[PDB]
DNA sequence: GGGCAGTCGCCGTGTACCTCTCCTAGAGCAGCATGCG
RNA sequence: UUCAAAGCGGAGAGGUA
DNA sequence: CGCATGCTGCTCTACCTCTCCATGACGGCGACTGCCC
């Protein structure tokens, strides 16, 4: 039920790259195509009628607007003006409409001929230089070699030797009838159109089946690209260029400065000289200037159109007004603040926000809070909501104008509003997936975020400067699954190793530590009697006893002492066959033959009141 | 003490600019010369005239303008033939003036040029090790400017050369194209059998063909000539327009080759070029008294500041105008000419415009306190502009080499990406005139310090044959050396002699840190991290309200102060006749009348303020040097950056918590920690083609309710309480569609609040020079004073950094034995894993002194004279104290630095007792009103639609690809997604959530975001055919292509959520 | 693994049992090696360059 | 032909946030202040 | 009946965690 | 008393070439190149 199901890419042919400009008009022509390199007008801000803004191709400036003005209104669908020729309709129209520039002389694209694997030269059975050559004008190359015997096809002649072919093709005494062509051009075009796919593979083919050596990889590759040319049915010569697109203006933009001066991409250049070179080449073709400068032309249109493309690849690189260098075509897309790993992977969003952090105690762990200032920002919409249901207020002017004024309603509204609404806080090197939680927000008074002691450690949090981002959730699928899926209150374990995560760190183990330990002074009280472990935290909470005293307490469970001796000691019988064994840190009594009548632990308080705690938090 | 002036490297530079280095420029260009040798011009680069400045530093400063002079320079022209000398004085450029502190006013800010370390001219030997080959030798030749030189010898003993980057090719064709013959380089090589090699090897040449070779290695592709090759030669190296080996070049190839060469000729010879094929010889050969380089090593490193910077700057500016007066000149066959209608100055204004305001070597000044200005001034880097890059600079360049002994410190560096790659002078250093750094010495005879015989300064590379001992050594009369065993350093090594054997003793224990190192106490006992980390944080601290001295200072806090010319000292030695907030004046003994004008409450780079006060009383005795007025971080005379508060070490109640801080109320209604922060806002009245621009207080669509605080002229009024969103300057532009203008005038931005303090306004018509086309500017000055609270920054002296988390009611605060409560609690647990020893020294010792009021010094490593000084002074003070105060709970002998403290909200004392003492801490410039943000809905950006960013702006915050990498591991599929969609750049989705969320219904399923799109139309703009496709559901169908470009529901669209009504 | 020696003085140098052998190979074309291994004296005086 | 050492050129090198400054050359055309008899 | 006037791109330097 | 000339602000468009702007990074991987059989 999906719009669609996969991308497919392939080569451009000339009738597509026509097709995605030139649109059609209620009249007998077609508007598509760019002609003149102005892009603004001078005195008024306003674009001209054949170039890189113009509004019969890439659309209207103002929406609903003509560019003359006659036009106006949202009743006028469908319809364009006459004057100038231009639709009505909305603007947004203006970063989809392409156009496109018919090049005078055939070029080549840079990408499939300067390449780590290059196709152009593994097509033709030619070495990179010699294409290379044969292209810039710098060597010519033979197409028809016929009736003579030094010359072969593919051959790259030179310009003393094409004048010396000269002086016998010309005199026209005898032997060279069929006159051979040699041309100092592109002529790629040509080479490429001769090509016959079919009996290249066969040819290949017989030919790879028999002898190897250690060399056919050679054939092996051109095999498997002229199986990929047949197989996609596309043709080789499309990788020469005759005509090129144009990106629409709003992807290419005008920004004014603060004091009036405007700053232009790098884009409108590099296409303000492709146009000028291209016009004046056509206009040199028009008056049948001499050919040794219509080359020159054409070699210099050849690199402008490269350097529009890639920028620095092949020759030199382009430098704009300073020394450094214009931004092409690639550059947008390639880097890593190119559009894939800025635009796409990872983007800003609404309802977010940012501050220093704090430490609260007595929070508990899943909840976090919130300074005030905060928290009626990012919870406009909601405030709004509950303003107009409850409260009635009328319209949202109204309530926009209530929250401006600071009524003390405002807190009231809030205080419920974000209650049982879960929100996602962050920090900055996100190393794994513990450095994003979910906590539940309490309004605080202040500018700083409190968060709990214990989620230190898997934020790697430290209270010396840190900051930290917060982001809410609004749906309610976005709720529930934040709820139940990411709260701070159930990430006790590792995904790393099954450890636990949230443990006493720094100041909680010193205290147990200190609160648990021996102490061989301080001792008032020692070897008293106490009945449960009641009464002897009663018994030191209003002091009578040391923290680290030695006591006795009766106890009936399961004891774990450290430096225990696990051999019975001073074993009593006594009469009636009630036996007192008596060891280091117990005082066991059994009866006779029998189970245990009953059992005391000599102790400290310290450890009582440890112990104590545990147990009343798991049983409640 | 023996330090001179601290910032003397800026000063010294800029007077030799002044001095000789334009007139060596200026006087290198001068015979300009067209090509039919007729006219002739002359610049007599020797007067300059300089005009003074039109406007005074103040002046400069609060219009917003440039501090800088004209230079004239004369010239003449000469006619050639039939004589004619006309003679007139021509407009070269503006200069821009240094003022008295060492800094530079551009644009009405402060700018500092840094120095640069760089690698001196010279030549280098290095040995190289190949996987499986024997160890061969090259030598490279560097100038200061033109092209270098590399000689290599090869595995079979061949020696080739490159010029520059073209191909190698063997010595002899170079040798023999230099025209010498056989004999002279036979004679003057030492072994000669081995060039003999590479003459059998590679064949002898004679003049013709060495040049026919030459020519045709260098420059392939032409006919060669011997005219060619001669030419390319003397242009290459043998010309002083394009070759420069500098001063210093020269002398470093004198000492390194033994060669005679004269130091005026600063080009290459044939004597350099032999001497250095013969070193290398010997190298190979292991002669004896031939060695590699050390590349690292300070006597091979060189110091640039803004005089050389402002000369190449200089250079090339008068290259393009001698360009342009050989075109102009020519031009005109008739002569009709003068020499000031042939000069145009426009490309050396030019360039010294971008030098000044768009180069990365001048840097906006750092201007929070006098110590941050202070040390901005004495920094070195080794990045710019003929300097390193930071992807190129690896582990070696930022280490520590033996030979920054004394001349760069060891600890002061940042922390992180340029870590190792600015450093700071040290304290007694020095740069002499070729460009290194030289440090003082005391003579030692028959083992006497010698403390009266002017001490000697000393390079890198003079310091390695001798004995020199560290400036800890003990004396015992200022004389004879004590002890048996004496730590020296020989050839950057440690070792130990008797001290009948050492050479030279450092001037001070302190000459191998910086200043701003030199200002921690008890610095001995702290860990070097740390000591980086206190030395960097006391550079950000902010000027209080009223400041105060440490009681526990080192000693250089007085010097450190005198270098920003804030303090005013008398120079008269008489009697002081009148005192006011803005003026002072004293007179002498019959020696006329002193005054002085006080700045009040100005503002610097960083927005705070620059007050100045005076101290003295009408009718007092005042002597010379004695302080008399000082500014608003310094009490009298010297550095006052924080204050003093009651410390204990103890845990709270969790308050504490790794690294959180715990303060007391008393700090916030006694004004400790209040500073004033002074901002600046600007409104510009300029013309357009509409119309101009009005400034006035008719503004449309607003109520009386709403202009209480203009001036009838649409201009705030000075005294006026402004809180947020409130009109400041009101302004119309006529907008073109009845009323033509619209509304923009400026308010405040949101968060900030004061009093207007000035409104200093500029015109036209006025004698005020505005920016073009435009009519009038306005400037609003507002003030607010801030208070210390929860969640700001606080710092002391040794690495201790804090944010505070809560502020007690003073009867919560734990108290003394004798009711004081306390003003700090500090968490103990930091203490002993980072190794801040001394910050315990400097609490107890602060205690003694408040007991006392004594006020002590100690200077940093004072155990040269004990076993444990810092202990028994510290112990003796304490029981000194207890026995003039009286009371014995003071010092106690069983726990020497604890007292027993007290529960303020129970009564009940603690179980142990614990540390108390005062403590110096200083409040930093990270203040959390700068710090929170949060945005619902505001800007998108034009291409993408996607929040803008940035704080300034109602920015959004970036959700990265580690995050979405951290909600997959989760198991998240719907936050990710409405992350991705409605809250970023789905164009639809957005109005429709929004809507959704008022009206109380259920969020609808969103749609493709807008980035792919334009991503789309990016890859079909360089030709590629891509497209998105749904699968045919029959058979024998085509699959059809989706036109994702298309909305199909005709529902509005606009560019940013709106609330329906 | 290697390490070079430097004299605490300045003099002549006199040997007591070391018999040099140049040792070419690959690399030292010129290392001249010891072979037996004994004692090295440096007689005092000053040394003029 | 086979098989290389040797060499030249392109690819890649942490995340989030804050503050400041500056941003195309040349030529053509029209209107106002200044020294002289 | 209509909205609507506040948002802009790049380069360099420094800092906090 | 009046007449002749340099300076400043606005506007309007168009681009290619060098003496090459550097010659202190380090690893990996693929495509030429001279040399020895
Ligand atoms: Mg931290
Ligand atoms: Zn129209």
């Amino acid at each position: 039920e999906q719009r669609f199901d996969y991308v497919k890419i392939a080569l451009a042919s000339p009738e597509r790259i026509r097709q995605w400009g030139e649109r059609t008009l209620p009249n007998g022509q077609v508007v598509g195509e760019v002609t003149k390199p102005e892009t603004i007008n001078y005195r008024t801000l306003k674009p001209e009628m054949d170039g890189l803004f113009c509004e019969k191709i890439f659309g209207p400036a103002k929406d609903w607007e003509c560019h003359c003005g006659k036009y106006k209104r949202v009743r006028h669908r469908g319809i364009v003006c006459e004057r100038c020729g231009v639709e009505v309709t909305e603007s947004r129209v203006r970063r989809h409409r392409m156009g496109f520039i018919k090049l005078a002389a055939p070029v080549a694209h840079v990408w499939y001929l300067k390449g780590i694997p290059s196709y152009i030269a593994i097509l033709l059975d030619m070495p990179l230089r010699d294409v290379e050559q044969i292209v810039y004008f710098n060597s010519y190359v033979v197409l028809n070699p016929g009736n003579h015997s030094e010359l072969q096809y593919k051959q790259l002649l030179n310009e003393d030797q094409w004048m010396e072919i000269e002086d016998q093709i010309y005199a026209e005494e005898s032997d060279l009838e069929g006159i051979e062509v040699g041309i100092g051009a592109e002529a790629l075009q040509q080479l490429l159109q001769d090509l016959n796919l079919n009996e290249e593979s066969e040819k290949l083919r017989q030919e790879i089946a028999e002898s190897k050596g250690q060399k056919r990889a050679k054939l092996i590759k051109r095999l498997r690209v002229i199986d990929n040319f047949i197989g996609t049915e596309s043709r080789p010569e499309w990788m020469v260029l005759n005509v090129i697109p144009v990106i629409p203006p709003d992807l290419r933009p005008m920004v004014q400065l603060d004091g009036g001066r405007f700053a232009t991409s790098d884009l409108n250049d590099l296409y303000r000289r492709v146009i000028n070179r291209n016009n004046r080449l056509a206009r040199l073709q028009e008056i049948l200037a001499p050919e040794i400068i219509v080359r020159n032309e054409k070699r210099m249109l050849q690199e402008a159109v490269d350097a529009l493309i890639d920028n620095g690849r092949r020759g030199r690189t382009v430098v704009g007004a300073n020394n450094r260098p214009l931004k092409s075509l690639s550059d947008i897309i390639e880097g890593k603040q190119g559009r894939f790993r800025q635009n796409l992977l990872g983007k800003r969003v609404d309802y977010s926000g940012r501050s220093v952090i704090v430490v609260g105690p007595n929070l508990k762990i899943h909840q976090c809070g919130l300074p005030r200032e905060m928290a009626i920002e990012l919870f406009q919409p909601f405030v709004i909501h509950r303003l107009i249901k409850n409260h009635s207020i009328n319209n949202i002017k109204q309530a926009k104008k209530l929250i401006q004024k600071n009524d003390p309603l405002i807190w009231d509204v809030l205080e419920e509003v974000i209650e049982g609404h879960p929100v996602m806080l962050n920090r900055a090197p996100t190393l794994h997936r513990l450095g994003i939680q979910a906590f539940e927000p309490i309004l605080v008074e202040g500018r700083a975020i409190q968060l709990h002691p214990l989620v230190c450690p898997a934020f790697n949090a430290d209270f010396d400067g840190d900051q930290m981002a917060v982001h809410v959730p609004l749906s309610i699928e976005a709720q529930a699954e934040a709820r139940m899926l990411m709260l701070a209150s159930g990430n006790i374990l590792s995904p790393a190793t099954g450890q636990p995560i949230v443990t006493p760190s720094q100041d909680m183990v010193l205290g147990c530590y200190y609160l648990t330990a021996e102490n061989p002074g301080a001792q008032k009280g020692a070897g008293r009697y106490f009945a449960n472990l009641e009464d002897a935290i009663r018994a030191f909470e209003q002091g009578s006893v040391d923290l680290h005293a030695w006591v006795w307490v009766r106890f009936d469970g399961e004891v774990e002492s450290e430096g225990e001796s696990d051999e019975p000691e001073s074993v009593v019988a006594a009469d009636d066959g009630t036996v007192t064994k008596t060891y280091r840190f117990r005082r066991i009594r059994e009866t006779e033959d029998g189970q245990r009548l009953s059992q005391y632990v000599k102790t400290t308080p310290g450890r009582i009141l440890f112990n104590n705690t545990v147990q009343t938090a798991l049983i409640h | 003490f023996h330090l001179p002036d601290l910032v003397a490297i800026q000063r010294n530079s800029f007077r030799w600019f002044l001095e000789e280095g334009l007139i060596e420029e200026l006087e290198s260009f001068s015979p300009i010369t067209d090509y039919t040798g007729k006219l002739e011009l002359h610049f007599l680069g020797k007067q300059y005239k300089l005009k003074r400045p039109k406007y005074d530093v103040d002046e400069a400063k609060r219009r917003d303008g440039t501090y800088s002079v004209q230079m004239y320079v004369p010239t003449r022209l000469i006619n050639k033939e039939t004589g004619e000398i006309k003679e007139q004085e021509v407009f070269i450029g503006d200069l821009p003036l240094m003022t008295d502190r060492g800094t530079f006013i551009i644009n009405g800010a402060e700018r500092v040029i840094v120095n640069q370390i760089v690698r001196s001219p010279g030549v280098y030997y290095k040995s190289e090790r190949d996987k499986n080959g024997r160890l061969t030798h090259n030598a490279s030749l560097i100038p200061n400017r033109g092209a270098w030189l590399k000689f290599e010898t090869d595995k079979n003993g061949l020696v080739w050369v490159r010029i520059d980057k073209t191909r190698k090719l063997s010595a002899q064709v170079l040798l023999k194209a230099l025209g010498l013959s056989d004999n002279e380089i036979y004679d003057k090589l030492r072994h000669p059998e081995y060039y003999q090699k590479t003459i059998d090897k590679e064949g002898q040449f004679s003049e013709d063909e060495a040049l026919m070779e030459l020519y045709r290695k260098l420059r392939p592709g032409e006919p060669p000539t011997v005219s060619g090759g001669q030419q390319l030669l003397e242009s290459r190296f043998f010309d002083p327009k394009r070759y420069d080996l500098g001063r210093v070049g020269r002398y470093k190839l004198n000492k390194k080759l033994g060669l005679n060469v004269a130091d005026t000729v600063r080009t290459l010879t044939s004597e350099d070029i032999l001497a250095a094929i013969d070193y290398l010889i010997n190298l190979e050969l292991d002669l004896g008294g031939c060695e590699v380089d050390d590349i690292d090593h300070l006597g091979n490193r060189r110091v640039r500041s803004v005089g050389e910077l402002l000369q190449n700057q200089v250079r090339v500016g008068l290259n393009r105008l001698e360009r342009i007066i050989r075109e102009r000149m020519t031009v005109s066959d008739s002569d009709s000419l003068s020499p000031a209608s042939l000069v145009n100055p426009k490309p050396l204004v030019a360039a010294i415009k971008e030098f000044f305001g768009s180069s990365q070597l001048s840097q906006f000044m750092d201007q929070t306190n006098p110590l941050a200005e202070l040390t901005h001034k004495r920094r070195l880097s080794a990045l710019g502009p003929g300097g390193l890059t930071r992807e190129r600079a690896g582990f070696a360049v930022r280490d520590i080499h033996p030979s920054h002994y004394g001349r760069i410190c060891p600890i002061e560096t940042p922390e992180g990406p340029n870590a190792g790659l600015i450093g700071s002078l040290a304290t007694h250093a020095r740069v002499n005139d070729y460009g290194f750094i030289e440090t003082p010495f005391w003579r030692v005879e028959e083992g006497r310090v010698r403390k009266d015989l002017a001490p000697v300064y000393m390079t890198a590379d003079q310091e390695d044959d001798l004995r020199v001992a560290p400036g800890d050594v003990a004396t015992d009369d200022a004389g004879y050396i004590l002890g048996t065993t004496i730590p020296v350093r020989y050839r950057q090594d440690f070792t130990t002699t008797t001290p009948e054997r050492v050479d030279y003793v450092a001037l001070s224990p302190v000459q191998i840190i910086s200043v701003a190192t030199s200002l921690i106490p008890f610095l001995e006992h702290d860990d070097a991290n740390r000591a980086l980390m206190g030395s960097n944080m006391q550079r950000q601290a902010v000027p209080l309200l009223r400041p105060e001295r440490p009681l526990v200072g080192t000693g250089l806090e007085p010097q450190a102060a005198r270098d920003s010319g804030m303090v005013i000292t008398s120079p008269v030695d008489g009697t002081i006749s009148y005192v006011d907030a803005t003026h002072i004046e004293v007179t002498a003994d019959t020696g006329e009348k002193y005054g002085y004008a006080l700045q009040k409450y100005q503002r610097s780079n960083q927005d705070t303020c620059l007050n100045q006060r005076p101290i003295v009383f009408e009718g007092d005795r005042v002597q010379r040097g004695q302080v008399i007025a000082d500014g608003s971080a310094t009490e009298k005379g010297e550095l006052a950056l924080g204050q003093n508060i009651l410390v204990a070490y103890m845990p709270w109640e969790g308050y504490n918590y790794e690294d959180a801080i715990l303060i007391s109320e008393r700090l916030v209604y006694d004004d400790v920690y209040t500073s004033i922060h002074i901002e600046k806002f600007e409104i510009e009245a300029r013309q357009t083609k509409l119309g101009p621009e009005e400034i006035t207080r008719e503004i449309p669509n607003v109520g009386e309710d709403a202009l209480r605080q203009l001036d009838e002229n649409g201009i705030i009024r000075v005294g006026a309480w402004v809180e947020s969103g409130d009109i400041l300057v009101g302004k119309v532009t006529p907008k073109g569609e009845a009323r033509d203008v619209r509304d923009n005038s400026l308010r405040v931005p949101n968060g900030e609040k004061g009093r207007v303090v000035d409104v200093r306004l500029f015109t036209r018509e006025q004698g005020d020079e505005l920016p073009p086309g435009a009519n009038m500017v306005v400037r609003v000055y507002v003030a607010q004073k801030r208070k210390i609270q929860v969640g700001d920054k606080m710092a002391g002296r040794h690495g201790n950094k804090g944010i505070i988390s809560r502020i007690l009611p003073c009867e919560d605060m734990p108290y003394l034995p004798d009711g004081t409560p306390l003003d700090i609690v500090l968490n103990p647990l930091g203490v002993p894993s980072r190794m801040n020893v001394g910050q315990v020294f400097e609490c107890m010792l602060g205690w003694a002194g408040q007991l006392l009021d004594a006020r002590f010094k100690v200077t940093p490593f004072d155990e040269m004279y004990g076993a444990e000084a810092s202990r028994l002074t510290v112990n003796a003070k304490l029981s000194e104290a207890r026995e003039q105060t009286g009371q014995p709970w003071v010092f106690s002998d069983d726990e020497p630095g604890k007292i027993q403290v007290y529960d303020g909200r129970t009564g009940e004392p603690f179980d142990r007792p614990v540390t108390v003492g005062r403590a110096y801490m200083l409040k930093l410039v990270h203040l959390v009103d700068d710090k929170i943000h949060a945005r619902s809905t505001g800007p998108y950006s034009l291409v993408t639609q996607q929040p803008l960013g940035g704080k300034a702006q109602q920015g959004g915050q970036r959700f990265g690809e580690m995050e979405v990498w951290a909600l997959e591991a989760y198991g998240a599929a719907y936050i990710l997604q409405e992350l991705l969609t409605v809250k970023s750049d789905d164009m639809q989705g957005r109005n429709e959530a929004l809507n959704a969320i008022v009206k109380g219904k259920a969020i609808p399923r969103p749609g493709t975001p807008e980035s792919f799109k334009v991503l789309m139309r990016e890859l079909q703009s360089l030709c590629l055919d891509i497209a998105v496709y749904k699968a045919s559901t029959e058979d024998y169908e085509e699959d059809k292509e989706v036109d994702l470009m298309a909305d199909v529901n005709q529902r509005r669209t606009p560019s940013r959520p709106t609330y329906e009504s | 693994a290697t390490k070079d020696v430097a004299t605490d003085l300045a003099g002549e140098i006199r040997f007591q049992d070391i018999v040099p052998e140049e040792k070419t190979d690959r690399q030292g074309n010129t290392t001249r090696i010891a072979q037996r291994g004994g004692l090295l004296w440096v007689l005092a005086g000053d040394v003029y360059n």
